[PDB]
Parts: C-alpha cells; structure tokens; sequence
C-alpha cells in the first residue's frame, strides 16, 4: 500500500531524452488505466502533465508523452529544458476509491 | 477562469484542531469532486479523500480513519476539512483542488485528474 | 449495469446456514441503468410500424 | 443512509437480534437492506420500527 517508487532524481543534456519511471503493484496498474502525472516548480502548486497513461492535456507540448506497462510507467520528456527543473510525480487509483500518490522524483539539468 | 481559494496560514497547538478550506469560483463546483492533499516542507503529497458536493458523502483515506473528517457548503461554493488532534507531523501545506467530472450512471471519485489547484495553505502544529 | 462496488458479508443462524446480505455499498452509489442506442431503437419503432 | 440524493437514501442500515450457534445466546447485527423488502412496521407511527 506503499508510495509509487521513484529514482530519487534523474539528469541529462540540454535537448536529452529523459525518461521517469514509477512502480508499483499490479494490483495497484494492472486493473487500471487509471494513471497520471504532475510536475511542480518548488513553491508552486503542481501541473497536471499528463491523463491517462499517456494523453497530454491542453497547455503541456509535444515533448512530453508516456507508457505503461507491467507493474511500471514512466513519463517521456523530449527536448531537455534548463526550465524543466521542477518535481515530477506519478500518481494512480489505488483501487476501492483511493488513490495513490507517488513518491516523487527530481528533475535536474546539466 | 476556475478559482479555487483557501485561507492565509494558521498554527496551533498540539492536540488542537484546525479548519482548513476553499472557495470555489469561475465555474460550478456542484459538477465537480473536491480532493485535497498535504505537503510536508520536504515531502511529496499526501492523498485525503474526495467529498462530493451534492451528495455530502466521502471516503476518508488510510492512516486518517476519521482523524481528519470534511464537509461542505454548497450555499457559498465551500469544502471545508476538520482536522483533530493535531501533531507535529502534521506540519504541510494544505491544498484544495478540482477533481473529474461528476455524472449519476457512473462512478468517477477514484480518477487522479487534478487540472485545478488552490494557492495552498499553511498548517504548523507547534 | 450495476455502478456501484457492494461488498458481502455473511451471518451465521443458529446451526448450519449462513444468511448472506450486503455489507455495505463500498463506492460512491450512482444509478443502476441500461444503454440503448437510439438510432437503432427509432429504426426498429419505425420497421415494426410498417409491417 | 445520508438521505440527500434519492439514490442514496434507500441504502437503510438495519440492525436486529440474531440466534446464536448457542440458542441462548443472542447478538446485535446489522445488514444493509433497501427500499421494498423493508416495511414500516404495522401499527407504529412513523419510527424506526420495521418488519419484513
Ligand atoms: C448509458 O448512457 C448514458 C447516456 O445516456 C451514458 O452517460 C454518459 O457516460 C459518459 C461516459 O464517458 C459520460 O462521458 C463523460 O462526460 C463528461 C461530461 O462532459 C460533457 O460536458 C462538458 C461541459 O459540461 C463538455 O465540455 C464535454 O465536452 C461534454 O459535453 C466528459 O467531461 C467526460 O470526458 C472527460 O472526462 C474523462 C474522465 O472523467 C476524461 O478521461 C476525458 O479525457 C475527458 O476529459 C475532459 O474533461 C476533463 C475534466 O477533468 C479535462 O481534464 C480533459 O482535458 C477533457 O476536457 C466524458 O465524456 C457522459 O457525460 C454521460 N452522459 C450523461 C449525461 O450521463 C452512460 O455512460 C451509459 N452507460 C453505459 C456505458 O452503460
Ligand atoms: C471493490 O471492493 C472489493 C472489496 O471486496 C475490492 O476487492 C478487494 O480490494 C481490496 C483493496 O483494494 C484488496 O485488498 C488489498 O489490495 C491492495 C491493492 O494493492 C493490495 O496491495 C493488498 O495486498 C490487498 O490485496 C483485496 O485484495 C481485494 N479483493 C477482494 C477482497 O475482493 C475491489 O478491488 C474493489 N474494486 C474497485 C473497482 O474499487
Ligand atoms: C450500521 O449501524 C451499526 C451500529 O449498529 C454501525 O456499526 C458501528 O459503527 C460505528 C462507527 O464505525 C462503530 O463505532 C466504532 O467502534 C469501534 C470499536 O468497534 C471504535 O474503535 C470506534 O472509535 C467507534 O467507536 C460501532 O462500534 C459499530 N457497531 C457495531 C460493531 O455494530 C454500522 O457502521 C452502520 N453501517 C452503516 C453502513 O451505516
């Protein structure tokens, strides 16, 4: 019934590829397509980035995308950004109308 | 544009308990589920259950078992939480924020769509 | 269909049998319904009136 | 329930005396029941007296 598990922080190039995964259970994804993600600039409350799975909502750009699969999920950000030093975090349906909030992972940049 | 606003900073002491709450404006708040969540000056977010504005009805989440309970006021487009026995671990930002649409044939409460945030708001247990 | 996720539980009477009933409703309760497409429904209205 | 929406309101919580395994001994239980099957008992007055 634990917190999504995250890598504490992940880094890369300017324009690099970064992928962020989160796991779980399957109880906890396999029943559900009930993912999504969010990303926050510290002091700030968070963004949604991305609903179901993979879907970017209206104001987040075509450099962010996502899968799922297994016990895991991750979330694809094109185009590395010295601006895209924020958290990230998964969050899912824990079943029986609760939800999972997931441990968090930082972004940093080179 | 959707609003959701909730009030200035409190501290208490411990064993006390705490209001916090929200205004909803710039849409209707009566089509929409309310979740709130907590975070620690360190920590990621906390998840506190939904409470459907109509109905009145909620689930509370695991480790709160009626430590924390909410209600609401839909006559000022109002969620309100009633935090007891506060302690210091207690200590996070509080926030307020809209979750999925609401309709009578289909259950939607569980969905982690959360578009709209409030500004948050400080809870220090002393 | 039936929206809303019931649990059981059960009670033992006297000797034996067990009387089963719903624990509680555990989700939210939304209406129990059955969909029916309409264009379909108002061709068939129509088809039966001819014959 | 609640009461609030109709469709809620129905879900009547219904707690009764119960024979034990043991004939003497008796317990309070509770099950979730709704609308029809649960009746107003005959002759009170509005209370929360049923029968089924
Ligand atoms: C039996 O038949 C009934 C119909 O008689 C049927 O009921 C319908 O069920 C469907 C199930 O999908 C309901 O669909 C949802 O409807 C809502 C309502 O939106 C409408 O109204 C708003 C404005 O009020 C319009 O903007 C919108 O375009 C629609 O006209 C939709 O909002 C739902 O889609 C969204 O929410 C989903 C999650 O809840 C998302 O996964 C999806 O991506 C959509 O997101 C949109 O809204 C989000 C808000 O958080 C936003 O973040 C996204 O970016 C995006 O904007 C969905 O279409 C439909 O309303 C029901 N109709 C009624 C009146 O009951 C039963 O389902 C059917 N039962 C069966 C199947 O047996
Ligand atoms: C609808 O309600 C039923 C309750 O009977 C749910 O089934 C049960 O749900 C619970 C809680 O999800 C499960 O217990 C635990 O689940 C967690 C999820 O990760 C797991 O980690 C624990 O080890 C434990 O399994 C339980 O196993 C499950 N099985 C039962 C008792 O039926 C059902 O999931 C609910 N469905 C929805 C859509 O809410
Ligand atoms: C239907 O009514 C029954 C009572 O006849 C409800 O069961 C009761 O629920 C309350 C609240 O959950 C219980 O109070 C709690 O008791 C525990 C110890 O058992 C205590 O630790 C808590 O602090 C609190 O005092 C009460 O004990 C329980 N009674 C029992 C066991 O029959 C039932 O929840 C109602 N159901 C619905 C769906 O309305």
């Amino acid at each position: 019934q634990s917190a999504l598990t995250q890598p504490a922080s992940v880094s890369g190039s300017p324009g690099q590829s970064i992928t962020i995964s989160c796991t779980g259970t399957s109880y906890d994804v396999g029943t559900y397509n009930l993912v999504s993600w969010y990303q926050q600039h510290p002091g700030k409350a968070p963004k949604l980035m991305i609903y179901e799975v993979s879907k970017r909502p209206s104001g987040v750009s075509f450099r962010f995308s996502g899968s799922k699969s297994g016990n895991t999920a991750s979330l694809t950000i094109s185009g590395l950004q010295a601006e895209d030093a924020a958290d990230y975090y998964c969050c899912s349906y824990a079943g029986s109308a609760t939800v999972i909030f997931g441990g968090g992972s930082k972004m940093t940049v080179l | 544009q959707v609003q959701l606003v909730q009030s200035g900073a409190e501290v208490k002491k411990p064993g006390a308990s705490v209001k916090v709450s929200c205004k909803a404006s710039g849409y209707t708040f009566t089509d929409y589920y309310i979740h709130w969540v907590r975070q620690a000056p360190g920590q990621g977010l906390e998840w506190m259950g939904w409470i459907n504005p109509n109905s009145g009805r909620t689930n509370s989440a695991q480790k709160f078992q009626d430590r924390v309970t909410m209600t609401r006021d839909t006559s000022i487009t109002t969620a309100s939480m009633e935090l007891s026995r506060l302690t210091s671990d207690d200590t996070a930002v509080y926030y307020c924020a809209r979750g999925g649409w609401i309709s009578l044939y289909y259950d939607s409460s569980g969905y982690p769509n959360f578009n709209y945030w409030g500004q948050g708001s400080r809870v220090t247990v002393s | 269909t039936r929206p809303n996720n019931n649990t059981r539980k059960s009670v033992r009477i006297g000797p034996g049998q067990t009387f089963y009933a719903t624990g509680d409703i555990i989700g939210d309760i939304k209406q129990a319904h059955c969909n029916i497409s309409e264009e379909k429904w108002n061709d068939t209205l129509q088809k039966v009136g001819i014959e | 329930a609640t009461v609030k929406t109709g469709t809620v309101e129905e879900m009547k919580n219904c707690s009764f005396n119960t024979t034990t395994e043991i004939r003497d001994k008796e317990k309070k239980e509770y099950a979730l029941f709704y609308k029809p099957d649960i009746v107003p008992l005959s002759e009170t007055n509005n209370t929360s007296e049923y029968r089924l």
